[PDB]
């Protein structure tokens, strides 16, 4: 007998201050009795398991559904914690194109691998004798058991450790490596390709570790985890889209979490709608109704869902490139491709939860995710096509009081551009009237009054029902801007309504505040200016609004 | 070669921080730079049994090519037990000019206790997430981690005993990895001096503090003044009242009375010219009542003021600033608001650093994913301060322009 590599143990421990698991064994049936005795009969002689004496005061439950099963969630919660590597997995568009591929699937992966000797102890579990007129069979484990915390985790750095020679021994191809599965990939030619891959289960079989001896048991195109893989292409698994005349709010989120699945490759699609719905969530049984905007919307959706759509592989010769588009309503798509009408990706950016926004912010947030995206996919940064004029990216950035910034990129012209839709003056305005504003509401009442007096004996106060402070602060330079001609100098005491308009919003979730930038495009010259208020300051009519 | 008994703080765990995406460059420099480091001893490759993670990324620092890896120790450092004390030298701000010289290499000699080594563990990601990523944990003393130079105290004093010895009026500070020495003498004879203790600690950066020092705060002198003049005027004194006592503007608000155009020239009364005078003089005089505390947070405020220009203030209690300052150095950042901002941040941690000895909370003028996304990019310091986000422009910006 050829001597198998030995493979050396995870030393595991429980977590401090608990002890192994003690739960009672279920009682079963005589036929689950006999199926599970022929089982761990046959395990044993493997020698997966071993038979234990009575001083082991350790026992899981198991049960029959013939194969075994044993429940080790109590051990799972005693047990240590693992370092996961699997957070996140490979994204098909940031596979480089080979032309040969091999997968490969070790067989009995968890009882290939030998369990730390120590701790085998904590894996122990009873077989309920017929009529239970005879002590429980006692076993425990030899070998990473399935559906233990530690065992992918153990699992995984044993192949990674067997694997790094043969991997460094061979440049020339690249293995991947995914839980049970490992995938190769070459250049070379078929039969060197081949070759190399009886060499490699050779090498795996050297330590006791087994593979598809057969012509592999899948092969092209391949369907793993919602994605289909073929030899020159990508895409995702057909959609299934389910009709009801009675929504619930767990089949919105089903709905919602498919149509993003789709996003990545299928282009344009759009969420905002449905997810609206999903506010006063926690309550899975509902049933919402659909607007016009929601149902054109998922109409749409199965309009760019009716044609297949594939993505390309990497080709890391070739530059990176990430379009966006602006779709409206905070919504955004992206394209991620190298040569033009081959998208390796897509996808879509919605605006964050504000009160205020605009446009320019919101393109900034996307080539963000499109940017850590991309580092994630493809170690690198893409070249960015925008819908936004250098000028007006200067402008912005130049004036704007954060600091803010944009990775190499380049204006693409496809309407709606982003633009900065208003610019207030950095200095008074000569020649232009002067509009004292003020506000005042009743706390009590919450009646108030918003106006302004100017230079030239223009003056305005206008009595409000069901108002706050800030209400008819905002409402009074809102006049300011109705009354006024092209050119204006604006005077608050309001920090308030100076904050929000240093903020540089296009659009408001306030009606007031969407009137007052509505009030701002049309102006040509703006300068705000603000004072201190009940400072005396004569034009400052506080006065005026408090009667 | 005696390794020091080191623990954690009582009922707190190793730390167990993510890390964050790396572009492919970083990535091979990093697994060039710790394959070499394991060949030395200075790491060692680790098991799944270790479930602790501290992130990973490299820089390049000034005047080099040669990529450098730094690991932020920011959560261990905050979970390491706190080691115990040397009174911080106040001499070192006093000094004509300090160079800071990087004594990180020599952590690499002294053994790191056994028991303690699976806290320091980090990872090496992988692109896609195509194989799990390369698994370190270290052996000797890791540059960034507090212990570090708490533990080679002892040494660094027997290494640094003669050139003490020698030269009584040169002020020698440690901060991580980081040696700041202060003194007196002419540039030429400073850099020799430094090339000194260089091969000083071989065989075993010009800053001037006296160039910085607190800013007051400073009013127009305009022979015709507008509206908005005095305006802006009122506002800014306003402003300074919360800080200082005597601050009075009814005589140049009373100038404002009537609805005037902004733009119109209005002169000063006596009372007015008076009450400015006055003001003048109690901004002249420092600020009431402001004294450092040890045990308190330092807390710093950074103002972009465009066209490179950066204001900061350092304090603990609001209105009562430690330190004020303008950073408006232009270097090869003239396109990058990001950069300015983060070699800002560099600049006034290391000021803290020189004067209390410890680290200030930013509080900075950038939206938490785009910083995120890009502060590693231009940083080239070993230790990093914690930060938070200001979403709501301030008013004061221009009160400190
Ligand atoms: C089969 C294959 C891979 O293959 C590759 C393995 C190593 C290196 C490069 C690879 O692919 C580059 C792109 N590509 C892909 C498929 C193909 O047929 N041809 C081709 O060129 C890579 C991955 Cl993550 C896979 C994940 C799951 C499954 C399954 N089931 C198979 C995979």
């Amino acid at each position: 007998m050829v001597p198998i590599s030995p493979i050396e143990t995870v030393p595991v421990k429980l977590k401090p201050g608990m002890d192994g698991p003690k739960v009672k064994q279920w009682p079963l049936t005589e036929e689950k009795i006999k199926a599970l005795v022929e089982i761990c009969t046959e395990m044993e002689k493997e020698g997966k398991i071993s038979k234990i004496g009575p001083e082991n005061p350790y026992n899981t439950p198991v049960f029959a559904i013939w194969r075994k099963l044993v429940d080790f969630r109590e051990l799972n919660k005693r047990t240590q914690d693992f370092w996961e590597v699997q957070l996140g997995i490979p994204h098909p568009a940031g596979l480089k194109k080979k032309k040969s591929v091999t997968v490969l699937d070790v067989g009995d992966a968890y009882f290939s691998v030998p369990l730390d000797e120590d701790f085998r102890k904590y894996t122990a579990f009873t077989i309920p004798s017929i009529n239970n007129e005879t002590p429980g069979i006692r076993y425990q484990y030899n070998v990473l058991p399935q559906g233990w915390k530690g065992s992918p985790a153990i699992f995984q750095s044993s192949m990674t450790k067997i694997l790094e020679p043969f991997a460094a021994q061979n440049p020339d191809i690249v293995i991947c490596q995914y839980m049970d599965d490992l995938y190769v990939g070459s250049d070379l030619e078929i039969g060197q390709h081949r070759t190399k891959i009886e060499e490699l289960r050779q090498h795996l079989l050297r330590w006791g570790l087994t593979t598809p001896d057969k012509k592999h048991q899948k092969e092209p195109p391949f369907l793993w985890m919602g994605y289909e893989l073929h030899p020159d292409k990508w895409t995702v698994q057909p959609i299934v889209l389910p009709e009801k005349d009675s929504w619930t709010v767990n089949d919105i989120q089903k709905l919602v979490g498919k149509l993003n699945w789709a996003s990545q490759i299928y282009p344009g699609i759009k969420v905002r709608q449905l997810s609206k719905l999903l506010r006063g969530t926690k309550a899975l049984t509902e049933v919402i109704p659909l607007t016009e905007e929601a149902e054109l919307e998922l109409a749409e959706n199965r309009e760019i869902l009716k044609e297949p759509v594939h993505g390309v592989y990497y080709d890391p010769s070739k530059d990176l490139i990430a379009e966006i588009q602006k779709q409206g309503q905070g919504q955004w798509t992206y394209q991620i491709y190298q040569e033009p009408f081959k998208n390796l990706k897509t996808g879509k950016y919605a605006r964050m939860r504000g009160a205020h926004t605009n446009d320019v912010k919101q393109l900034t947030e996307a080539v963000q995710k499109i940017t850590t995206e991309s580092i994630v996919i493809w170690g690198k940064t893409p070249k960015f096509k925008l819908p936004i004029q250098k000028e007006t990216w200067e402008t912005w950035w130049t004036e704007y009081w954060q600091a803010t910034w944009i990775p190499e990129w380049e204006f693409v012209n496809t309407p709606p551009l982003v633009k900065l839709w208003y610019q207030l003056e950095k200095e008074p305005i000569v020649g232009a009237e002067t509009f004292y504003v003020d506000g005042a509401a009743n706390r009590e009442t919450k009646l108030g009054k918003a106006g302004y007096v100017t230079n030239k004996g223009r003056q305005k106060v206008v009595p409000l029902t069901n108002t706050t402070n800030q209400k008819t602060e905002l409402q009074a330079i809102y006049l300011a801007l109705q009354d006024s001609g092209l050119e204006v100098n604006i005077v608050t005491d309001s920090q308030y309504a100076l904050g929000i308009i240093q903020a540089q919003p296009d659009k408001s979730e306030s009606e007031l505040v969407n009137q007052i930038i509505e009030q701002l495009i049309k102006k040509e010259k703006v300068y705000l200016a603000w004072v201190p208020a009940h400072k005396g300051i004569g034009g400052n009519e506080q006065v005026d609004k408090l009667v | 070669i005696e390794t020091v008994p080191v623990k954690l703080k009582p009922g707190m765990d190793g730390p167990k921080v993510k890390q964050w995406p790396l572009t492919e460059e970083k990535i091979k420099a990093l697994v060039e730079i710790c394959t070499e480091m394991e060949k030395e001893g200075k790491i060692s490759k680790i098991g799944p049994e270790n479930p602790y993670n501290t992130p990973v990324f490299a820089i390049k620092k000034k005047d080099s090519t040669k990529w450098r890896k730094l690991v932020d120790f920011r959560e261990l450092n905050k979970r390491t037990q706190d080691f115990w004390g040397i009174p911080h030298p106040a001499g070192l701000k006093k000094k004509k000019s300090v160079t800071v010289l990087d004594v990180g290499d020599a952590y690499f000699s002294v053994p790191l206790d056994e028991d303690f080594r699976k806290y320091t563990a980090f990872t090496i990601p992988s692109i896609n997430n195509e194989t799990p990523g390369i698994r370190y944990q270290y052996n000797v003393l890791p540059q960034g981690w507090k212990g570090s130079p708490a533990i080679f105290q002892s040494s660094m004093t027997k290494i640094l005993e003669p050139f003490k010895k020698q030269n009584p009026d040169i002020v020698i500070y440690q901060y991580m990895d980081d040696l700041y020495v202060g003194s007196d003498l002419e540039i030429g004879q400073h850099r020799t001096k430094i090339e000194e203790l260089r091969q000083h600690l071989l065989r075993w950066y010009e800053l001037h503090p006296d160039k910085w020092t607190v800013q007051p705060i400073v009013l127009p002198e305009k022979d015709s003044w507008t509206v908005n003049d005095i305006q802006k005027l009122v506002g800014k004194l306003n402003w300074a009242s919360q800080i200082y006592p005597g601050i009075k503007v009814r005589q140049l608000s009373k100038l404002l009375r009537g609805t005037k155009a902004l733009t119109e020239v209005i002169p000063l009364t006596e009372e007015a010219e008076l009450e400015l005078a006055e003001n003048r003089e109690i901004l002249k005089e420092p600020v009431h009542g402001v004294y450092y505390d040890p045990s308190k947070d330092l807390i710093a405020e950074i103002q972009k003021q465009g066209q490179g220009q950066w204001t900061y203030q350092i304090y603990q209690e609001p209105f009562k600033n430690l330190k004020t300052g303008k950073y408006a150095r232009m270097r090869g950042a003239h396109t990058n608001d990001v950069k300015q901002l983060t070699e800002a941040v560099q600049k006034i941690t290391t000021e803290s650093i020189v004067i209390w000895g410890k680290t200030p909370k930013f509080k900075l003028p950038i939206q938490k994913e785009t910083w995120e996304t890009w502060w590693t990019e231009y940083w080239q310091a070993t230790w990093i301060p914690e930060w938070e986000f200001v979403n709501t422009p301030p008013l004061v910006k221009l009160w400190y322009q």
